């Protein structure tokens, strides 16, 4: 609920996965 | 998933595998939206043209998985189903309109590094992100090609396509309860969902709050990864009132 | 094709 969509091994540790930047770059 | 890559560990901790009890086999993808609720495509459970009509006791959900075929001891969790809910206006006869179903687990699942729920979009996040050109991410253990199967969970990022282009790519009647995604023939890159990826999530990472939202459910495609075709996804936000009604009534 | 899962989940 309150914690939805924040991945323990990524967002919760401020680590990025290898392709999430591709998504961000498309959000113009 | 066609033309994707191996997922990283914990990359999609909301990923769920719908598993047939007998014979033991992959049925579909699905997603974890709370400790007790799993979201999938209606056609994963009910599709009369193929004599498909599963009941709760026919199925298991496997959560926290990476490997397709291995039993991932100490990592995955396997849950029984308490109840299936299919959208009352799911159109299996024509075009898979409103291709959405909820599954309530018999017991809550424990979250972990590998198991964690995805957010469902609010109206504002949907309006902001569901735009042509914006990319989402599709994951699953389905086939690697139309006509083979992956060792581990596959991932592919795909752009949302303009509605008129979606409409002009098919003879199927498209509805507001669907959106389509994929690269155009002239774009070079490719990728698609395929058989077995049904019911899995199309997610987007909000640049406003850095959370992942499930915008779509893998629904249908004419073949897999064909030039000039696109993948069609259930529009989760458009059907959110139904989701909420079910969870409020049976939660 | 799939590794057997613990019998407890089938009972
Ligand atoms: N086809 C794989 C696929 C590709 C992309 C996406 Cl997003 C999902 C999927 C998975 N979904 C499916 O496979 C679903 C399950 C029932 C029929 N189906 C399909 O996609 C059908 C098309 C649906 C459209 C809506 C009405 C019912 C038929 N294509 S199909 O299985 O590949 C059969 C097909 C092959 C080649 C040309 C045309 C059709
Ligand atoms: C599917 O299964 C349910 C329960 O057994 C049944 O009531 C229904 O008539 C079947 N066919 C459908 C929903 O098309
Ligand atoms: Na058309
Ligand atoms: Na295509």
């Amino acid at each position: 609920e309150a914690d939805c969509g924040l991945r323990p091994l990524f967002e919760k540790k401020s680590l990025e996965d290898k392709t999430e930047r591709e998504l961000l770059e498309s959000y113009i | 998933i066609v033309e994707g890559s191996d997922a990283e560990i914990g990359m999609s901790p909301w990923q769920v595998m719908l598993f047939r009890k007998s014979p033991q086999e992959l049925l579909c993808g699905a997603s974890l939206i709370s400790d007790r609720w799993v979201l999938t495509a209606a056609h994963c459970l009910l599709y009369p043209p193929w004599d498909k009509n599963f009941t709760e006791n026919d199925l298991l959900v496997r959560i926290g998985k990476h490997s397709r075929t291995r039993y991932e001891r100490n990592i995955e969790k396997i849950s029984m189903l308490e109840k299936i809910y299919i959208h009352p206006r799911y159109n299996w006869r024509e075009n898979l309109d409103r291709d959405i179903a909820l599954m309530k687990l018999k017991k809550p699942v424990a979250f972990s590094d590998y198991i964690h729920p995805v957010c469902l979009p609010d109206r504002e996040t949907a309006a902001s992100l569901l735009q042509a050109g914006y990319k989402g991410r599709v994951t699953g253990w389905g086939n690697l090609k139309e006509t083979g199967q992956p060792s581990v969970l596959q991932v592919v990022n795909l752009p949302i396509v303009e509605r008129p282009v979606c409409k002009d790519s098919t003879r199927i009647r498209i509805t507001d309860n669907m959106f389509c995604a994929g690269y155009k023939p002239d774009e070079g890159k490719r990728g698609d969902a395929c058989e077995g990826d049904s019911g899995g999530p199309f997610v987007m990472k909000s640049p406003f709050n850095n959370r992942w939202y499930q915008m779509g459910i893998v629904s249908w495609g004419e073949g897999c990864d064909r030039d000039g075709k696109y993948g069609f996804y259930t529009h989760v936000f458009r059907l959110k009132k139904w989701i909420q009604k079910v969870i409020d009534q049976f939660g | 094709d799939f590794e057997e899962i613990p019998e407890e989940y089938l009972q």
